[PDB]
């Protein structure tokens, strides 16, 4: 990881991208949540960063997989 | 305004002047070379300026 | 009374010899300028300055 | 037992430090900030010196 | 205690081609990263055996600016043409191939004949064009084994520049690396690429072996 | 606790030591 | 030394109070690291006293800039020294020069 | 193939430096050759320098000794520079003892049985009383290249150790007219010591170096 002109090209503002990464990162940090691209012995940013490369998450993804854990969160919760 | 920040600035200009000048009587002038890398190639063992 | 003072030692004229690099023994083009300049030590030193 | 161990200079904080500082960028400012390229952020590479 | 080096412990050779591979070599002792470095350039460059191209000859011509109807390029461009085609030969000093066509479009080095036990390593090399049905050419071309490159000067009859050593092109690198505490040691990176006669790991085995050779009333 | 320690990163010899006493207090034996 | 100067170099040398110069001259009689004893020669010696000039040279003393001011002896022993010349080379100087 | 150098001869023109001569080398090999061996030469050679020094009276490096005119850094200093040539041990402890005036020089060290300092007239320090006198030991070691101090019992001078012996390596590539076969190479290697290493020794272990560093990719 050197750029990030192909994660900003794919999502267009470079000031939303900051908040998107930082979302995805703390996630994979503190709270128990797996990488998805192959970890290649670096720290959580560059992954997260890498994620958003091959376009595989943004906001929208993110908030749907929020929700949908939220959803089956009380779904185990009500058994 | 638009200008690059990154102009190579003292050495590397000269070295890339030096480099890329012509001098009418050199070492190997008027052969034919097959491509860059046998330039490169002549250059490292003296056979050519 | 420069080069006067350089011929009356052996050394070249002009004042430039030449030079061979040590890392690849090759041989400088372009002739270099070798002396003895005088040099000093300001106090501002790297160690105290971290 | 770390702050003295790191205080030591034991053979393993090196090893350890050159992990922590792997992908964390540091901000080289220079005194007289003029413009916004006075201020930039760099990769570390560790150095004797 | 006093002759006890640093032996390098090989980390990979990666590869880009079947002639092109990138060697490192780490931790070397301060400062022997560019005697090795340099001594092999030199001599891969320099003085490594092999067989190539000297002196080609053409029935249609008879001077070096001559031209020719029927092919698409000019004499200087099909001498040119020639160096790059990546003779093999066997026991034999020298040899003289042969080679006679008139078809349409390409002339390629699969066309020539097989007098021989010489072998090709790239048997699509385009030697030549040929529009024409009309425009055919037969030659000769004289394959010695030496051991540099000599060019055409300090050498009916065309003269190419001899290229006989099997590298293209060599180039290092002395990165900066660690061991545990010591300060600073080499990290060589080699860069080679061959013109395919041999694959480069070989190559670089050759000029070890020259070298060690070379070095054997003293040690 | 006041000990006079050696400050971060100054090191060498100790080339000097000097003791002045106001009159009045024993000098101790070092003194 | 310098060894390329402008003659300069011995005169800022003496006229500070840096290099131990000597008073009345005369020949050396006793060398040392830490002290010079120069015989004075009769014709400039006072009426009486019987006088011999001690010189005590400084060693290793804090500047106000924390660096080492100590003096070096330049004369051997038995040297004649005339009036005038220098006999200690303190910091950056060089027999009575500047060497910086 | 190819024509192997030997040592044609070596002209021990004085003390110190030589000049040995390596002969027949193929066209070119004289440049290789003599660069790795300039580099391996000015690089790693073993060597003999003192470690560490003891003097009866002084405690630190920084005061001075009644009776001898040096300051005791001038001693180091002076003593840093001292050839010394040893046999069979790794260290070895050289004592040196006088009185009266006179210049202190290196002739005065206690001989030893395996020691053997290789210029006498080597002027340590001056002594300039007749009731003064100098008593010291030097701990003569081994190693390579340089090391300072601070990188490795108040009464222990410490000394920065400079082991390598060869002070400067020059070498020439000129025709060899010899065998009925022109076109080939003689390498004239000039090299100024400071007197401890022989010649002859000294290209035989650079060879040695160069060699065994390089066997380690002749089989990737």
């Amino acid at each position: 990881r050197v750029t990030v002109q192909d994660a900003v090209e794919k999502i267009g503002n470079r000031f939303d991208l900051v908040l998107v990464a930082a979302r995805r990162a703390r996630q994979m940090q503190v709270g128990g949540k797996d990488p998805l691209v192959p970890e290649e012995n670096d720290k959580t940013t560059v992954i997260a960063l890498r994620e958003i490369e091959e376009g595989l998450i943004n906001n929208q993804i993110l908030d749907v997989r929020e929700r949908q854990e939220q959803q089956e969160q009380e779904a185990a919760e009500l058994q | 305004n638009g200008e690059p920040i990154i102009v190579p600035s003292q050495d590397v200009v000269l070295g890339l002047y030096y480099m890329t000048r012509d001098c009418v009587n050199a070492k190997g002038e008027g052969m034919v070379l097959t491509g860059p890398k046998e330039a490169e190639r002549l250059y490292r063992s003296g056979l050519a300026s | 009374e420069i080069k006067e003072l350089l011929k009356l030692g052996d050394l070249p004229t002009s004042g430039q010899i030449r030079l061979y690099d040590g890392r690849t023994g090759e041989q400088f083009e372009r002739p270099v300028t070798v002396g003895y300049m005088y040099m000093l030590k300001l106090n501002h030193l790297v160690d105290d300055k971290m | 037992a770390a702050k003295k161990m790191v205080e030591r200079e034991e053979a393993v904080v090196w090893d350890i430090l050159d992990e922590v500082i792997r992908e964390h960028p540091v901000l080289l400012n220079r005194a007289p900030t003029l413009h916004r390229l006075g201020i930039q952020a760099f990769e570390p590479v560790l150095i004797e010196g | 205690s006093v002759t006890e080096f640093l032996k390098p412990r090989l980390v990979d050779i990666e590869q880009v081609s079947s002639t092109h591979a990138k060697v490192t070599l780490e931790p070397l002792e301060r400062g022997f990263g560019h005697t090795l470095g340099n001594a092999l350039r030199r001599i891969l460059l320099s003085s490594m055996p092999g067989c190539a191209v000297t002196e080609v000859e053409i029935d249609g011509v008879l001077h070096e600016y001559s031209t020719k109807e029927g092919v698409q390029e000019d004499i200087l461009e099909i001498l040119l043409n020639l160096k790059g085609l990546a003779v093999r030969v066997q026991g034999k000093d020298e040899v003289i191939l042969t080679l006679n066509k008139s078809g349409i479009g390409p002339v390629t080095a699969a066309d020539i004949t097989h007098d021989g036990d010489v072998e090709i390593v790239k048997p699509q090399h385009v030697i030549c064009h040929l529009t024409d049905e009309n425009a055919s050419i037969s030659m000769r071309i004289k394959v010695q084994r030496g051991r540099g490159y000599v060019p055409a000067s300090t050498r009916g009859r065309l003269l190419v520049d001899a290229c006989y050593s099997p590298v293209e092109r060599i180039a290092y690198n002395v990165e900066a690396a660690r061991v545990e505490q010591r300060t600073d040691l080499d990290k060589l990176v080699i860069e080679m690429e061959t013109n395919g006669t041999i694959d480069p790991e070989e190559a670089i085995r050759r000029a070890a072996t020259i070298l060690a050779e070379q070095l054997e009333a003293f040690v | 606790d006041s000990s006079l320690r050696v400050p971060n990163g100054v090191s060498g010899t100790v080339i000097d030591v000097q003791v002045f006493t106001r009159d009045g207090v024993e000098k101790d034996k070092r003194a | 030394k310098p060894l390329v100067g402008t003659g300069m170099e011995r005169a800022v040398a003496v006229d500070s109070g840096v290099t131990a110069v000597a008073k009345r001259g005369g020949v050396v009689q006793y060398v040392d690291a830490s002290r010079i004893v120069i015989k004075v020669n009769e014709d400039e010696m006072y009426p009486g006293e019987a006088g011999i000039d001690i010189y005590n040279l400084t060693k290793y003393t804090r500047s106000n800039q924390n660096t080492c001011i100590n003096q070096m002896p330049c004369v051997s022993l038995g040297e004649p020294v005339e009036r005038g010349d220098v006999l200690a080379d303190g910091p950056s100087t060089d027999l009575g020069e500047l060497a910086l």
